[PDB]
C-alpha cells in the first residue's frame, strides 16, 4: 500500500 | 563538507510522577552527517535495549532521532541523555531536568 | 485541514564497509507509514501505520548508482564517505486537490538539483548538478517525475486520509499551562508549555504588555513524545513583581481559539 516513486541517476 | 552538531533534549513522554511507569525519551536534532551515537544513563550507566526511531531528516536536510526507553522516576534517580558525533571532541551529557 | 505525503530518503556511502546504506521513511503529515532499510534484511518495507517492494529495491541500486557519479563530479576520493538525500511528495489541499509537488536532492548536506513548482523543469545548484540536470531533460525525467505527483501520490494521499480518517484528519490540541522558576532576587523564568498536540506545527509566543518578545524569548524546538504527539515550550526572563505583564499566545490546528495564558 506505499506506492514510492522510480527515481532516477544523478 | 558542512558538518552540523546536534541540538539535544531530554525528557518525558508523560508529566513526571515519581514511582509511575513513563517513557525517557533523548533528542537529537540538527545534524549532519547522519552517524550519531546515542547514549541514554541511569545513574551514571548504560541503560540497555534503548530503541530509537527511524532516521530522517528536516526540511533545511538535518538529520534527528528519538532515542527512548520506558522509565519508573523517583526522587534519587538520576538519567541524563550522551551522545556523540564527529562535530564534538568528547561525549556531550545533557541530564534529565523535569523543569525542561 | 491540508496534508502532505513526503518521502526522504538517505544514502551514505561506508568505505571498506559494504555498500552504501539506502534508507526511504514515507509521512502523511507528521504520522509514519512506511520504512524500507537496505540493512534491515528483515521482510523489506516495513509499515509503520495500521492503515512496491520492488520500486525500493531498485531506488536503492538507483541511489548507489547517483552516489558513485556525484563522487566524479565532485573529483573527490575513494575514501570518505558522502550523503545524498532525496525528499518528494505532494501537498493538497482540504478538498484533496495538488497544491504542489516536491521533487529534490541534496550532496552532503548541500541542496544539489530540485524540480521547479512548475513540474517541468530544474533548479541546479552549481557546474555539478548542472550535469544531472542535462542527462535528465534529455530523457525526459521531470514528465515522469510530474506525472507520479500529479496522480499516484495524489490518488494515494486521498486514499490514506480516508482510511485513516480517524488519526491522520485528527487535531489534538495543546495542553498548555505556564511555570514560574526565580533565577535571583530580581529575576524569574516563565516557561509556556504545550504539550500532547499533533501535528507538529505550533506557534509559541510571549508578549511584555502586547508586544513581541521575540529576541529576548527561549523557543525550543519541537520534540516528539514518542505517542504520535509533540511538545514544545517558550520561556521569558521577567524582572520580579512584573509576571502579569506578560502573556503567551498559543495557535493550533486542534484549538477551536487561540489560547491566551498568563502565570496562575
Amino acid at each position: 500500500r506505499a506506492f514510492p516513486k522510480k527515481k532516477y541517476c544523478l | 563538507m558542512i558538518q552540523r552538531t546536534p541540538k539535544i533534549q531530554v525528557y518525558s513522554r508523560h508529566p513526571a510522577e515519581n514511582g509511575k511507569s513513563n517513557f525517557l525519551n533523548c533528542y537529537v536534532s540538527g545534524f549532519h552527517p547522519s552517524d550519531i551515537e546515542v547514549d541514554l544513563l541511569k545513574n551514571g550507566e548504560r541503560i540497555e535495549k534503548v530503541e530509537h526511531s527511524d532516521l530522517s531528516f528536516s526540511k533545511d536536510w538535518s538529520f534527528y532521532l528519538l532515542y527512548y526507553t520506558e522509565f519508573t522516576p523517583t526522587e534519587k534517580d538520576e538519567y541524563a541523555c550522551r551522545v556523540n558525533h564527529v562535530t564534538l571532541s568528547q561525549p556531550k551529557i545533557v541530564k534529565w531536568d523535569r523543569d525542561m | 485541514g491540508s496534508h502532505s505525503m513526503r518521502y526522504f530518503d538517505t544514502a551514505m556511502s561506508r568505505p571498506g564497509r559494504g555498500e552504501p546504506r539506502f534508507i526511504s521513511v514515507g509521512y502523511v503529515d507528521d504520522t509514519q507509514f512506511v520504512r524500507f532499510d537496505s540493512d534491515a534484511a528483515s521482510p523489506r518495507e516495513e509499515p509503520r501505520a495500521p492503515w512496491n517492494t520492488q520500486i525500493f529495491k531498485t531506488n536503492t541500486q538507483t541511489d548507489r548508482c547517483s552516489l558513485r557519479n556525484l563522487r566524479g563530479y565532485y573529483n573527490q576520493s575513494e575514501a570518505g564517505s558522502h550523503t545524498l538525500q532525496s525528499m518528494y511528495g505532494c501537498d493538497v489541499g482540504p478538498d484533496g486537490r495538488l497544491l504542489r509537488g516536491h521533487n529534490q536532492y541534496a550532496y552532503d548536506g548541500k541542496d544539489y538539483i530540485a524540480l521547479n513548482e512548475d513540474l517541468r523543469s530544474w533548479t541546479a545548484a552549481d557546474t555539478a548538478a548542472q550535469i544531472t540536470q542535462r542527462k535528465w531533460e534529455a530523457a525526459r525525467v521531470a514528465e515522469q517525475d510530474r506525472a507520479y505527483l500529479e496522480g499516484t501520490c495524489v490518488e494515494w494521499l486521498r486514499r490514506y486520509l480516508e482510511n485513516g480518517k480517524d488519526t491522520l484528519e485528527r487535531a489534538d490540541p495543546p495542553k498548555t499551562h505556564v511555570t514560574h522558576h526565580p533565577i535571583s532576587d530580581h529575576e524569574a523564568t516563565l516557561r509556556c508549555w504545550a504539550l500532547g498536540f499533533y501535528p507538529a506545527e505550533i506557534t509559541l509566543t510571549w508578549q511584555r504588555d502586547g508586544e513581541d518578545q521575540t529576541q529576548d524569548t527561549e523557543l525550543v524546538e519541537t520534540r516528539p513524545a514518542g505517542d504520535r504527539t509533540f511538545q514544545k515550550w517558550a520561556a521569558v526572563v521577567v524582572p520580579s513583581g512584573e509576571e502579569q505583564r506578560y502573556t503567551c499566545h498559543v495557535q493550533h490546528e486542534g484549538l477551536p481559539k487561540p489560547l491566551t495564558l498568563r502565570w496562575e
